[PDB]
């Protein structure tokens, strides 16, 4: 909405104040929309024990696809957006502009796959606030998507040579960020709670549990058609928003479908000492300011 | 809350016959609606869940449907262990307040037969211990109604003594009733004649049974 | 396919609280819920509340609440129900029963509202009666004859009568209690006989309130 | 530098602090930096490390900023000195475990030989000493014994290991046989 020109600007993502807004947004509007029929929080400290705090409530069944989200500059700010095709969110910028508003932005909720998100506009591209930390999340976007398809009839299915070469384009930018003598190896997540362990999204105001093992078995720079993934709605949710455990309850529908398109995905590389040469790398995420950053990352808020 | 009426709160029903309870919410309760069996003296036994569907155990010949806030159970042939009493409970609402019906009472239905009237003496043990109970006995009859109302002396008694019923007889499928009266020594001496008068269908005239203090 | 195996029964004076448990066998007992259901005698059934075991969340019938609590031990799969501030009309059998629930420890949860598992019942007496045996007397028979006892004034419930020793089962019948006015109960055991089995055959009826501990044989004449 | 010892087959929970009491990320790994559990947003998360299936936090104290790494049913080999990372800041601490059995796992006549073994991680040289009902004492490095049991010793062993300063009690409960004559 204006390109400022002879105008050099600092970003960086990791340390945005939109990605914490967007953040409590959305769970404020999750809370809104999708209640549980019983809601489980700690409290602690105080005295000995734990108190847990318990809200019991009627839970009407609500599903139906979020609609984008447009964040705006709140008074006294501006939205600083930058135009580079190609840009890891830290450092300089020069073509950059004011803008009323970002785009607007599904308010998805998921781990290990980013559904529904931007692609990137030539290659694929990996982030991170920290590579050589392996315990910072790595953002995978993908330049071209890939269809996945889910059903309450508990399974995922998607097109094995399109995730085979969709690996291959990642494998390849991975080996190029930590030494192109380095195999990399794709495994399973490792373990914790089964929304970090499966590919965990909501649908039809359901929650899937979706077992990506088989995406996440491979070797590279070192069969059957189309990948089905065995799947599980659960009625009681580890909840993203706060430490809680809540209740959902069991679905109304006998026809819960999802064709998603992959566009990212929240990845963890194992690293630790080891002078073998080859990095081992697993479906991450869970925390949803990952997801709002992979969109908000070409984003900053300054005072006007 | 959801009120949940059943009717009626009895059914007489000839064995093997066909037996059909009614079961109405004050509002609609979807399909969570389950019917259970009581017998005397145990726990109940879940039948039906979901409206419509037995229980693993339950026999075909029950069968319950409707739905929203009609709904019934049939029992299309009626074995002789089948007749008891049913509850039909709604679980619908959230936070959960479930609620149950007042049971129906389902019983075996005979020809009529008229009681035994056996009216007792309070005994030597008790009269010489202060209180004197007398003892009027319907035994063996059908239908359960029944009126027994106490005579003092050709005086009319009120509040003055209670009845108590068995279950329907597994063998004859009748019942018998006791009807005590408990009065001071007192009182008792103080009057003469002990009537006991029965009023049953299978009667013509109320019957009468009593005896002079001696 | 779970036993659920109550405890013993209570007698309680208003005011009083009480705890009944109700041990659950065989199975996976966070994958059940347990609800507590009661009857007053002579009435019909009452939900008191419900356990989500694997949550430790119960939930009541608000004319209970504040006065009702009911609790799960993981460690011992067993159950609990309080009763606080007793009424005597809270004088009832209070039931312990379950449904299977689903898949629990794994996410699954049905929220069953229906109850297929049952324990045997638990009878709670709150009264101001304190436990007292009954005084039996003969009720003395006199073209057919019939004769029996009477058993009057004891408490708590329940009491059990017999005839001969169980050898006499035939054409006997032993009435439900009743309630007298003075709190104590009171009921009567009748059996019919041949007229020309007196002179021979001699009846004894047996009473035994465990309650109290008693245990009674009067015999009956003409 | 902080050392915390720890008894084989028991449950240690190191522990973690934050100087706010938000609740931010948190990751703990050992020296060679491997992950061993930490916590991405409200949910945890375990790493390829060989603790895995035993480690666990308690999430209740996170909102406090307590970020505490329970290691259930411990083994020998899980000694090692384990980083908490968090707020940046890096919370440290060593951990050695041990375990003591004897050298038979049934009843001793009197007169027989008890003789306790130690088992420890690469590196340390801890001290026992044990002490039985009656009073017998004894004392060593690896492998302790007692010559002669007395009937007396019959009952539950004491036995306390030293490590850095710092002591973990053991008890073994011994069977000594009486007779006739
Ligand atoms: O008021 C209690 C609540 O329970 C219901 C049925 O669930 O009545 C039950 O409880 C009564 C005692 O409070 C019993 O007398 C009755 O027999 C039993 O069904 C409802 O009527 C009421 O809402
Ligand atoms: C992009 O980011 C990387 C690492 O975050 C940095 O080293 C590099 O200088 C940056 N280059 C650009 C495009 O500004
Ligand atoms: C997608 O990006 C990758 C970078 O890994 C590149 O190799 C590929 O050509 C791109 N696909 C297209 C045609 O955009
Ligand atoms: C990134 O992580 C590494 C390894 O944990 C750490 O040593 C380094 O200081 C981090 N970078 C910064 C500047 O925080
Ligand atoms: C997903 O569904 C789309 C149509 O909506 C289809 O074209 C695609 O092939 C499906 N992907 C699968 C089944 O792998
Ligand atoms: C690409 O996909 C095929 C199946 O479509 C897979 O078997 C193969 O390993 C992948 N890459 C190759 C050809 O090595
Ligand atoms: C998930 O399924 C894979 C096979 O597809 C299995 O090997 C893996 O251990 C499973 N883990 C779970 C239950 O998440
Ligand atoms: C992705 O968008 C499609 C198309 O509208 C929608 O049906 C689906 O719900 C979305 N996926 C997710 C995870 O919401
Ligand atoms: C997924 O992406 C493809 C190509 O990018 C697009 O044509 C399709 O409409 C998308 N499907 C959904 C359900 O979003």
């Amino acid at each position: 909405e204006v390109v400022l020109v002879n105008v050099t600007e600092n970003f960086n993502w990791c340390k945005n104040d939109m990605v914490e807004q967007m953040h409590e947004d959305i769970c404020s509007l999750w809370d809104q929309s999708l209640k549980p029929c019983v809601k489980l929080c700690p409290l602690c400290v105080g005295a000995g024990s734990c108190n847990t705090s318990v809200i019991t409530q009627a839970c009407p069944k609500v599903s139906f696809e979020p609609i984008p989200i447009h964040y705006c500059a709140p008074a006294g700010f501006a939205i600083l957006k930058c135009n580079n095709k190609t840009f890891n969110g830290t450092g300089p910028c020069t073509n950059v502009s004011t803008v009323q508003c970002t785009h607007g932005i599904r308010p998805v909720v998921s781990s290990q796959l980013l559904l529904n998100g931007s692609l990137a506009e030539e290659e694929v591209v990996i982030r991170s606030c920290n590579f050589t930390d392996n315990a910072k999340t790595i953002i995978v976007q993908l330049n071209t998507s890939v269809e996945i398809n889910c059903t309450g009839a508990g399974h995922c299915n998607i097109a094995r040579a399109k995730w085979n070469n969709t690996l291959k384009q990642i494998a390849s930018k991975l080996r190029e960020q930590f030494g192109n003598n380095k195999t990399i190896i794709f495994k399973q997540s490792s373990g914790g709670d089964p929304e970090i362990v499966t590919h965990w999204f909501n649908c039809g105001g359901e929650f899937f549990y979706c077992n990506s093992t088989q995406l996440f078995n491979s070797t590279w720079f070192n069969g059957s058609d189309t990948i089905t993934l065995p799947c599980r709605i659960k009625q009681i949710i580890n909840m993203w928003c706060k430490v809680c455990k809540a209740m959902y309850a069991p679905p109304i529908s006998g026809q819960i479908r999802c064709s998603s398109n992959i566009t990212g995905l929240l990845l963890t590389r194992d690293g630790g000492n080891s002078n073998n040469e080859s990095e081992i790398f697993r479906p991450g995420g869970g925390d949803m300011r990952d997801n709002w950053r992979s969109e908000l990352y070409k984003y900053k808020v300054v005072k006007i | 809350d959801i009120v949940m009426t059943q009717s009626p709160a009895t059914l007489s029903v000839s064995p093997g016959e066909r037996a059909t309870l009614s079961c109405r919410a004050s509002e609609s309760v979807s399909s969570d609606l389950a019917w259970y069996q009581q017998k005397p003296g145990q726990a109940p036994r879940l039948l039906i869940y979901g409206a419509s569907t037995r229980a693993t155990g339950v026999p075909a010949r029950f069968s319950g449907s409707g739905s929203g806030a009609e709904f019934t159970l049939t029992i299309s042939s009626l074995q002789s262990e089948d007749f008891a009493v049913y509850y039909c409970q709604q679980y619908n609402n959230w936070p959960p307040r479930y609620t149950f019906g007042q049971g129906t009472r389902l019983e075996i239905k005979r020809t009529v037969a008229a009681p035994s009237v056996f009216i007792f003496p309070p005994s030597d043990e008790q009269l010489k211990s202060g209180t004197a109970s007398v003892v009027c006995l319907l035994n063996n009859f059908y239908p359960r109604e029944a009126k027994v109302q106490w005579k003092v002396d050709n005086a009319l008694q009120s509040g003055n003594s209670q009845e108590s019923v068995t279950e329907q007889d597994s063998k004859d499928s009748t019942y018998s009733l006791s009807s005590t009266l408990t009065l001071s020594k007192a009182d008792y001496e103080k009057h003469k004649v002990y009537a006991c008068e029965v009023t049953h269908q299978g009667l013509s005239s109320p019957v009468t049974k009593s005896f002079n203090r001696g | 396919e779970v036993q659920l195996v109550e405890s013993g029964a209570e007698v309680k004076k208003p005011g009083s609280s009480v705890k009944v448990s109700c041990k659950a066998s065989g199975d996976t007992f966070i994958r059940y819920s347990f609800t507590w259901v009661r009857q007053a005698p002579g009435q019909g059934l009452e939900w008191m509340g419900r356990i989500i075991t694997i949550l430790d969340v119960a939930h009541y019938a608000p004319h209970l609440q504040g006065r009702v609590t009911i609790t799960a031990d993981k460690s011992t799969s067993t159950v609990y129900l309080e009763l606080r501030n007793l009424r005597s009309d809270d004088t009832a059998v209070y039931f312990c029963a379950g449904v299977y629930e689903g898949e629990a420890d794994e996410g699954e949860y049905d929220n069953n509202g229906f109850l297929k598992h049952w324990g045997q019942g638990t009878l709670v007496t709150v009264s101001s009666a304190s436990t007292k045996g009954p005084s039996v007397f003969p009720l003395a028979p006199s073209g057919t004859a019939a004769l029996g006892c009477l058993v009057k004034d004891y408490f708590p419930e329940p009491v059990t009568v017999s005839w001969n020793s169980g050898a006499l089962t035939s054409g006997v019948h032993t009435f439900p209690a009743v309630l007298q006015s003075s709190g104590l109960y009171s009921l009567s055991s009748v059996v019919t006989v041949p007229s020309s089995s007196l002179g021979t055959q001699t009846y004894i009826c047996n009473v035994n309130h465990k309650p109290s501990n008693t245990k009674v044989d009067k015999k009956v004449e003409p | 530098k902080k050392v915390v010892l720890g008894k084989k087959g028991d449950t240690v929970e190191l522990t973690c602090t934050a100087s706010q009491k938000k609740s931010i990320q948190f990751h703990w790994k050992n020296s060679n930096q491997i992950k061993i559990l930490g916590n991405q947003g409200s949910f945890l998360t375990k790493g390829p490390s060989k603790l895995n299936d035993r480690a666990d936090s308690r999430r209740s104290l996170w909102d406090q900023g307590n970020f505490p790494l329970i290691i259930k049913n411990l083994k020998i080999e899980d000694s090692d000195t384990y980083i908490c990372e968090v707020e940046d800041q890096k919370e440290e601490v060593q951990l050695l475990v041990f375990g003591l059995t004897a050298n038979s796992d049934t009843h001793l006549l009197q007169g027989q030989s008890l003789t306790l073994t130690l088992e420890s991680p690469p590196g340390s040289s801890p001290s026992v000493q044990c002490r039985s009902p009656r009073g017998k004492n004894i004392q060593g490095g690896k492998t302790l014994s007692v010559s002669q049991l007395e009937l007396q010793d019959s009952g539950t062993w004491t036995c306390t290991v030293l490590q850095n300063q710092k002591k973990v009690e053991f008890k073994i409960d011994i069977v000594v046989l009486a007779f006739q004559k």
